[PDB]
Order: C-alpha cells, then sequence, then structure tokens
RNA sequence: ACUGGUACGGACAAUAUCUAGCGAGGCUGUCUGAUCAGGCAUUGCGUAAGCAGUAGAGUAGCCGUUACGAUCUGCUGAGA
C-alpha cells in the first residue's frame, strides 16, 4: 500500500 | 572520491558542534589569551596534529 | 565510551529540576557499569534546568568526561 | 547534646515511636555518640534541649 | 482542508507523480540521484583542500 | 585558604569590582600571603591576579 | 597619501608553522577595496620578502583591518590560540607566540 | 542635502507524606554578530539541514548580456 520507501532501495 | 566528501561533512559537523560547545549562554567577562599561560604539551600535540615539525 | 539516554531517565521529572537530576543519574550510571568533570557539568547545564537532551556520549575511566561527537 | 529518646532507642549510618515510618529509624547523631523566641505575638515559647 | 495539498494524503501523491496512476516506477522516479550525489561530492572535495590535508 | 580579603583588595586596586577579578585557583598558597595592597599589585603584575575584560555584547 | 603597513612574520616562520606566501595570497585575495573583493586597481599593493609583508595603500586602509584579516587567516589555519598579531611601532606589526610554560 | 507627509487604489485597527537535624509541526515577541541550532515568555499562542534549477516578486551591470535574490520544484511520506 505505502509503496517503495527510501530505505527499501 | 565519495569517501573524502563524507569525511569533509563529518569534520564540518564536528567543528560546528565544538563551536557550539565552546559558545555559552548570556555573555560573561572574557579572560584574554595574552594574560593567561598555556602549557607546552598541548601546544606540541596541536602542532603535531596540524602537521608541522 | 558509553551512550546515556537521559530522555528515559528524566521522563516524568519536574522541568524545574531536570538538569540537576541528570547529574545524579550519570553518577548513578557510572555506578552501574563501573567524580564528574566540570566540562561534563557544563554539557549538562548547556540549556538550563530545562536542558539535558535525549542522548549524551560519555567516556568513563571512576572519572566521567564528555566527548566531542557530531551526533549521538 | 543529643536527644535523650533517640539515644535511649540506640551499617546504620549508610542505611518513643510516634509517627515513625514503617517502626525503625536511622538516627545518625545518636549513633555517632535553653532558648526562647516569640511566636503568636507576645506569648512566650521556651525551647529546651534534652541531653 | 484540502487533501490535495497535504503531502501525506494519497490524492497529493496521485496528483503530483508520486504514486502510479510499482517498484520500477519508483526506481524510474529516482533516476540520476547517484549522479547528483557524485557531483555534490566532487564539488565538496575540490572546494576544501586544507581539510583534505589535515585528513592526511 | 580564605581569599575574601585578597579578592576585595584586588577589586579595589584594579578598580573593576569583584565581578571582574580572577584569582588563580592553582596559586591559593601565594595569594593567601598577600595581605597588603603592594603584594596585590605585585601579584597583578606577575599575572597571578588577572582583570577580566568587559563582556562583548552589542549595545 | 600612500600609507605603508609592515608585518613581521619571522618568529612563526623560523619555527616552521607559518607560510608567508600563503598569508600574502590571502591578503591579495581578501583586501576588499570599495566593498568588493579583488578590486585592487593598483591602489593596494602587497609584497612578500620572505619574512616581512609590506602593504602599501592609497585607498581606505587601517591597521585594524589588516589585523582583522590576519586574525581571520590565523583562525582559518586554526593558529588563533597560539599566534598573536601585535604592534611594535606605529603601523609596524609582527606575529608573536603566546606565553607558554616551559 | 536625499526628508517626508499627501490625495488615491486594497486588509487590520482596543500542595499534602517519609527521612537527617532542631523542637513547642507552525506562528508572535526577545537574545546568542547573520544562517544552522537553542534559551526565555508558567505547553507564550507532517516533508529536515544543505544544495541545485535558468523557473523565480524584486535589488543591481550594457543599449545578447555581471552579480544578489524573496517565493516555487527536485533530492524528500523525507527528518525527528
Amino acid at each position: 500500500f505505502m509503496g517503495t520507501l527510501k530505505k527499501d532501495l | 572520491i565519495k569517501e573524502k566528501a563524507a569525511w569533509i561533512r563529518n569534520r564540518q559537523k564536528t567543528m560546528i558542534a565544538e563551536a557550539r560547545n565552546r559558545k555559552s549562554l548570556k555573555n560573561k567577562a572574557i579572560m584574554p589569551r595574552s594574560k593567561l599561560t598555556k602549557s607546552f604539551g598541548k601546544m606540541e600535540e596541536h602542532m603535531s596534529t596540524l602537521g608541522h615539525d | 565510551e558509553y551512550t546515556i539516554n537521559l530522555h528515559k531517565r528524566l521522563h516524568g521529572v519536574s522541568f524545574k529540576k531536570r538538569a540537576p537530576r541528570a547529574v545524579k543519574e550519570i553518577k548513578k550510571f557510572a555506578k552501574l557499569h563501573m567524580r564528574l568533570a566540570p566540562e561534563l557539568n557544563q554539557a549538562i547545564w548547556k540549556r538550563g534546568v530545562k536542558g539535558v537532551e535525549y542522548r549524551l556520549r560519555l567516556r568513563i575511566s571512576s572519572y566521567v568526561e564528555p566527548v566531542l561527537v557530531a551526533s549521538a | 547534646r543529643v536527644s535523650f529518646k533517640n539515644t535511649r532507642e540506640t551499617q546504620v549510618l549508610d542505611h518513643f515511636n510516634s509517627s515513625i515510618g514503617r517502626k525503625a529509624r536511622w538516627p545518625a547523631k545518636s549513633v555517632k555518640f535553653r532558648r526562647r523566641t516569640y511566636r503568636a505575638h507576645g506569648r512566650i515559647n521556651k525551647y529546651e534541649s534534652s541531653p | 482542508r484540502n487533501p490535495r495539498k497535504l503531502k501525506w494524503t494519497k490524492a497529493f501523491r496521485k496528483a503530483a507523480g508520486k504514486e502510479l496512476a510499482e517498484r520500477a516506477f519508483y526506481k524510474n522516479r529516482m533516476r540520476g540521484n547517484k549522479e547528483k550525489d557524485f557531483l555534490r561530492d566532487k564539488k565538496l572535495v575540490e572546494s576544501n583542500p586544507e581539510l583534505l590535508r589535515i585528513r592526511e | 585558604a580564605n581569599l575574601r580579603t585578597q579578592k576585595r583588595l584586588a577589586a579595589s586596586v584594579v578598580g573593576v569590582g569583584k565581578r571582574k577579578v580572577w584569582l588563580d585557583p592553582n596559586e591559593t598558597s601565594e595569594i593567601a600571603q598577600a595581605n597588603s595592597r603592594n603584594a596585590i599589585r605585585k601579584l597583578v603584575k606577575n599575572g597571578t591576579i588577572v582583570k577580566k575584560a568587559v563582556t562583548v555584547h552589542s549595545k | 597619501i600612500a600609507k605603508t603597513f609592515t608585518v613581521d612574520v619571522s618568529s612563526p616562520t623560523e619555527n616552521g608553522v607559518f607560510d608567508p606566501a600563503s598569508y600574502a595570497k590571502y591578503l591579495i585575495d581578501h583586501i576588499k577595496v570599495e566593498g568588493a573583493v579583488g578590486n585592487l586597481g593598483n591602489a593596494v599593493t602587497v609584497t612578500e620578502d620572505g619574512t616581512v609583508v609590506t602593504v602599501v595603500s592609497t585607498a581606505k586602509f587601517s591597521g585594524k583591518y589588516l589585523k582583522y584579516l590576519t586574525k581571520k587567516y590565523l583562525k582559518k589555519n586554526q593558529l588563533r590560540d597560539w599566534i598573536r598579531f601585535v604592534s611594535t611601532k606605529t603601523n609596524e606589526y609582527r606575529l608573536a607566540f603566546y606565553q607558554v610554560t616551559p
């Protein structure tokens, strides 16, 4: 739902 | 070269932090450097870490 | 070199006595793991009785001193 | 010059029984071993030590 | 209050290109960030020789 | 180690009040013997007793 | 009209903690004539002889401003706590070490 | 020498208890020389710092063009 976060990249 | 930039940022933050640390609240009377006396060990350490003979 | 989280230890204390109590906390702190430097007292009182931040970095030798770090 | 009651009742240093917190105490002065002032205007109030 | 103005509401994220109208889309949004970081690092390194010297 | 009179004499000799004088904390033994204003002047000349500067604060 | 200011940098230089050429470069790059840096229109000239720095100016120049530039340079090299800009005669200065216990 | 009031256009304005001793995130004001970061004013009353763009109210160079620069976007549901 939230999508992709900065830490998840 | 990106390691050097990170080290620059770290040192700049450290210098700002120590400038804040030496700075105090409402200004008081100042003891001049010309009237006080410093030891030789601190001078030797500072001149060594600066990179002089 | 230890990290003290004074946010947790000063929680609930009256805001008029936060800075002095932190002094008693650090003395307690060094008692749990192991005289406070005047530089440490200055760091504690850097913002008055409504002062002490959430985290501090100390060096304990017992003699307890503040250390210069960019962030804690 | 020490309280008579506390000395009569006398590790204690570093930690007649009315209003004592639950009953024991840590009287340091006893273990280690006239005046007048006006209150309520004119009224005399003599305080005396109990050695 | 206007939901499209507040940054956390999904309306703003849909009306500003933040949200797809999924991982590949976000990676596409964040292209060229590495180059900007590298340029900033190069500028900072070349703008402070004295600090590099004291580092050595 | 009771330097109250020494501080008062130093304030009077330098004329900067007791809030501007600085007695050397490592020289208590020497300052304790300065019971006269001549001795206070000698200490001030020696640097043991220092006069603080006016606070640098914008008007 | 021209006024001359002399800085004696021998005592820090012989100890190997000071570079007079860098000080002269800082001066020529920070004089700020007429409120603009690098606006030296032959009004201000700086010469470095190895141990004496000579500043000859026909524009608005003062000993306080030279002192301020030298102190800023010392702070940039973080020698402010040890080197001190002092005056001996009128418009003749030098750099001296602070009092140090042997 | 480079001071102002004018008519106009648009919003304001009124404490008890025990112990040792004795003992009947944003805003207003203000201060750290200015940003950043904080202190005080008895909680006073959700996109970080920094930087970049040729976008940008306006300040400042010439008859295609220095420099500064409010505000806006990106890094950034980031930062705490």
